[PDB]
C-alpha cells in the first residue's frame, strides 16, 4: 500500500513536471522566440541565459523518462534502476543549476514587466520565476521518493540503494558546481 | 491585486510538505503524507484586503547549501520553521536557517513557526526525548529565538489538529502589507 502510494505520487508528480516545463516553453519561451511581441533590449537573444538548458531537460522527461517510469508502475521496488539507466541525462541538472543565478539577475535587472505581462495575458498562476525553480525542486525531490520506498520495500531493495546513490550524487554535483 | 511570495524553510523534521498540504487542503493528509507540494497560489482576504498568496516548499534541498538560495530572491516573507519536539531543528534556526536567509534577503520579514504542537504533550514523544536527556521546545524558548533572529512573530501550529495553522499564513500576509 505505501510503496503503491509513493509510486503513484512519483508518476503523478512526473506528469505535472512535464506539463509545467511544457507550459513554461510554450508561453514564456515562445513569446521571446516568436517575434509576436516587443522584447526589452536588456534580454534580447539571451533566452539561453534565461531558460538555460530547460528545453533539453523537458525533452529528456517528455521523450524518455516519464515513458520509462510508467513501465515501473507495478514494479516500485525496482524503480531505482530507472535512475541508474538514465543517470547521464540527469547531468543536465548540473548545467541548469550553474546558470540559474545568472538567469534570475538578468530577469530582475533587464526584463521589467515583460514576463509579468505574458503571465497576465496567458492567465498563469505560476510566474516565469515559479516555473524556473521547478527543475531545481524536481531534481532534489527524487531522492525523497526513493527514501520513502526504502522504508517500505524488502531486502529486494538494492534496486533502490543504487537509484538513490545516483539521485543523491546529481544534486550534490549540481550544488558543488555553484560559484 | 498584491502578489505575495512565501518560502518555507527549516529541517526535514518540521514536516514542511505536510504543513503546506494541510494548510491548502484544510486537512492533515493522514493516510499517506505526500513528499511533493508544487509551488502554489490562492486568493485569500486578510483584514478585508484580498491578496494572492504564493507558497513554495523547500523539502529535499536540506543538504544542498548552494541550491536552497536559488528560491530566496524576491521573497516577500519567510516562514522559518522548527518542530516543537526536535531541539536539533530549533537550534538549526540559529545555526543554519536564519544566517542564510539574512545573508541573501537582509530586509525580508521572517515568521518563526514551531510545528508539531500536538506532539509537545504526547507521552511517547516526551519519553523518547527524555531518553536523549532532552525536552520539547516550550513557548518562551520560541519567543526568545524569535527576538534573537528579528522575527516579526513567533507562532505555534499543528498540521494534525489545524491549531494555529491558518493564523501562521494570515500573519505571513500581515507581515508584508
Ligand atoms: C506541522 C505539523 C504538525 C504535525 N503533527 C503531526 O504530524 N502529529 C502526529 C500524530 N501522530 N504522528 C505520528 C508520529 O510521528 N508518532 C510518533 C513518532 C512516533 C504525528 N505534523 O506536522
Amino acid at each position: 500500500r505505501k510503496k503503491e502510494f509513493i509510486m503513484a505520487e512519483l508518476l503523478q508528480t512526473e506528469k505535472a513536471y512535464v506539463r509545467d516545463l511544457h507550459e513554461c516553453l510554450e508561453t514564456y519561451l515562445w513569446e521571446m522566440t516568436s517575434g509576436v511581441e516587443e522584447i526589452p533590449p536588456g534580454i534580447l537573444n539571451k533566452e539561453h541565459i534565461i531558460f538555460g538548458n530547460i528545453q533539453e531537460i523537458y525533452d529528456f522527461h517528455n521523450n524518455i523518462f516519464l515513458k520509462e517510469l510508467e513501465k515501473y508502475e507495478q514494479l516500485p521496488e525496482d524503480v531505482g534502476h530507472c535512475f541508474v539507466t538514465w543517470a547521464d541525462k540527469f547531468q543536465m541538472y548540473v548545467t541548469y543549476c550553474k546558470n540559474k543565478p545568472d538567469s534570475n539577475q538578468l530577469i530582475l535587472e533587464h526584463a521589467g514587466t515583460f514576463f509579468d505581462e505574458i503571465q497576465q495575458r496567458h492567465g498563469l498562476a505560476n510566474s516565469i520565476s515559479s516555473y524556473l525553480i521547478k527543475p531545481v525542486q524536481r531534481v532534489t525531490k527524487y531522492q525523497l521518493l526513493l527514501k520513502e520506498l526504502l522504508t517500505c520495500c524488502e531486502e529486494g531493495k538494492g534496486e533502490l540503494k543504487d537509484g538513490l546513490e545516483v539521485m543523491l550524487s546529481v544534486p550534490k554535483k549540481a550544488n558543488d558546481a555553484m560559484h | 491585486m498584491q502578489a505575495i511570495k512565501c518560502v518555507v524553510v527549516g529541517d526535514g523534521a518540521v514536516g514542511k510538505t505536510c504543513l503546506l498540504i494541510s494548510y491548502t487542503t484544510n486537512a492533515f493528509p493522514g493516510e499517506y503524507i505526500p513528499t511533493v507540494f508544487d509551488n502554489y497560489s490562492a486568493n485569500v482576504m486578510v483584514d478585508g484586503k484580498p491578496v494572492n498568496l504564493g507558497l513554495w516548499d523547500t523539502a529535499g534541498q536540506e543538504d544542498y547549501d548552494r541550491l536552497r538560495p536559488l528560491s530566496y530572491p524576491q521573497t516577500d516573507v519567510f516562514l522559518i520553521c522548527f518542530s516543537l519536539v526536535s531541539p536539533a531543528s530549533f537550534e538549526n534556526v540559529r545555526a543554519k536557517w536564519y544566517p542564510e536567509v539574512r545573508h541573501h534577503c537582509p530586509n525580508t520579514p521572517i515568521i518563526l513557526v514551531g510545528t508539531k504542537l500536538d506532539l509537545r504533550d504526547d507521552k511517547d514523544t516526551i519519553e523518547k526525548l527524555k531518553e536523549k536527556k532532552l525536552t520539547p521546545i516550550t513557548y518562551p524558548q520560541g519567543l526568545a529565538m524569535a527576538k534573537e533572529i528579528g522575527a516579526v512573530k513567533y507562532l505555534e501550529c499543528s498540521a494534525l489538529t489545524q491549531r494555529g495553522l491558518k493564523t501562521v499564513f494570515d500573519e505571513a500576509i500581515r507581515a508584508v502589507l
